[PDB]
């Protein structure tokens, strides 16, 4: 394959007051995700400009993703890569509350009883990643391209790990539209975050791009 | 591999749906109040008329689609708040994807009913904002090019509204498990009609995201309408947050 499922697979393994706790454990991830994106073919073939758009249209659905797959194996919770827990009562408490449910319901539980595996995340982020309509993209069509090729890997790589169940493709990319809509409700939660203790990453990040730009070089 | 009868008839009867329904839509066309024409009286009024107008063309949207809904095996087997709940989250994708199905890239234009043809431009005097009109010709644009015939339509449309992640969605499991049929009969459809284009499944399914970004773009055009004291209609009020269609199922 051009866009081989195996190196995307490696690219996962090569990165291993709840507010608060949350935004300290994005801006921690922003740097990992930045070398997880590098890791990713084809990725740094193309213009800096548009790696850096890629990644400023991803970063929240991207962190989102990964997790809610790390979170797996928690019982009424998410797992943050600070190692800090998060659990419902708290998510509540914290005016967080429906939003949390949300990604329990449509991503964590849903990624347990398909056990998703690593590879087929793997897949789903790069397809995340490798975003056309993301805005002042040099060349769309060159990464449109390259989504392609991930959709063409992962169904080759359903079929044949997984070939008694025929739906596995299509389950795994319907969890693409609420990711989006998940995504852009917590967006809304980081934007009033911001409007109120906040790190310096993830304040680039919110703003309408140094740190990005260096870490890619 | 091969597509079951089953799976036949039921795209069958899905299409059916479609164009009786926009048969029925089309009745109303002498209903509308007509498109102002000739140079703007200095009163105002050709704005009000020009809102009042395709305002009245989203309503007919509304009964088209419920009136579709409830031809879809399945829809009318869930329970009436589970309707409701599908339908207001799903009217404004649906409304864009019966929009851009009625594309023009020729003209650069948009036929609503039956020769209802407005530009770009027309959406902005009729009251919608560029940050909106923009997004809906880039995806009526990414439509065309993807080639859909009506059965590929009248699926999608149907998956799209069998969205279980929908907000007050009572009973999410029996949702997904009427979706699941009509992935399935998209698959095959999609792999026998066209086996050389692998890719055309994924992206068709890819479009169920996109248009998650544009209901959150239309969130946005609701919020600047409020902003410019600009009143929609009860039926649209009802559906974007601003009884009724209760009725239209109930009918
Ligand atoms: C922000 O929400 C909003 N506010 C005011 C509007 F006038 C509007 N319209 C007017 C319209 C007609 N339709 C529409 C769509 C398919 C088919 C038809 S029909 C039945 O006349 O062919 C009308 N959809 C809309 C929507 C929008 C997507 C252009 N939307």
């Amino acid at each position: 394959e051009e866009m081989p499922v195996d190196r995307i697979l490696e690219a996962e393994l090569a990165v291993e007051d709840p507010v608060t706790n949350i935004c300290q454990a994005a801006d921690k991830q922003l740097f990992t995700l930045v070398e997880w994106a590098k890791r990713i073919p084809h990725f740094s073939s193309l213009p800096l400009d548009d790696q850096v758009i890629l990644l400023r249209a991803g970063w929240n659905e991207l962190l989102i993703a990964s997790f809610s797959h790390r979170s797996i194996d928690v019982r009424d919770g998410i797992l943050l890569a600070t190692g800090l827990h998060v659990h419902r009562n708290s998510a509540h408490s914290a005016g967080v509350g429906a939003i949390f449910d949300r990604v329990l319901t449509e991503l964590v539980s849903k990624m347990r009883d398909m056990r998703m595996d690593k590879t087929e995340l793997g897949c789903l982020r790069a397809i995340i990643l490798f975003n056309p309509d993301a805005k002042g993209l040099s060349n769309p069509s060159e990464v449109e391209v390259l989504r392609e090729k991930v959709y063409a890997s992962l169904e080759t790589y359903c079929k044949q790990k997984y070939p008694e169940q025929q739906g596995r493709f299509a389950k795994l990319l319907l969890r693409l539209p609420a990711l989006r809509s998940i995504g852009l409700k917590c967006l809304e939660h980081l934007f009033f975050f911001k409007l109120i203790p906040i790190d310096t990453f993830l304040m680039e990040m919110l703003e309408a791009h140094k740190i990005l730009h260096r870490l890619l070089q | 591999v091969q597509l079951t009868a089953a799976q036949e008839l039921m795209i069958q009867q899905l299409v059916a749906a479609q164009l009786q329904c926009n048969k029925r839509s089309f009745s109303d066309q002498p209903k509308v109040t007509p498109w102002p024409l000739g140079a703007d009286p200095a009163s105002g009024s050709a704005s009000q008329q020009r809102f009042a107008h395709f305002t009245e063309l989203a309503i007919i949207s509304v009964q088209e689609i419920v009136d579709f809904a409830k031809q879809v095996p399945g829809f009318l087997q869930l329970g009436r708040e589970d309707q409701i709940a599908l339908l207001k989250a799903s009217t404004i994708e649906i409304m864009l994807l019966e929009t851009a199905r009625r594309y023009n890239h020729e003209t650069e234009c948009i036929t609503f009913l039956k020769d209802f043809t407005y530009s770009k431009d027309d959406f902005h005097r009729a009251g919608l904002q560029v940050e909106f009109i923009n997004p809906i010709f880039e995806f009526s644009r990414a439509m065309r090019r993807l080639g859909l015939d009506d059965a590929e339509y009248a699926l999608l449309i149907a998956i799209n509204i069998f969205s279980a992640d929908r907000p007050n969605v009572q009973e999410p499991g029996r949702v997904e498990a009427l979706q699941q049929p009509y992935v399935e009969a998209l698959l095959s459809y999609t792999r026998i009609k066209r086996p050389q284009d692998q890719l055309r499944f994924p992206r068709m399914l890819m479009k169920l995201v996109s248009l998650r970004t544009l209901s959150s773009v239309h969130s946005e055009q609701v919020f600047a309408l409020r902003l410019q004291d600009k009143k929609l209609p009860p039926l649209l009020s009802e559906i974007w947050d601003v009884k009724i269609l209760h009725r239209l199922l109930q009918d």
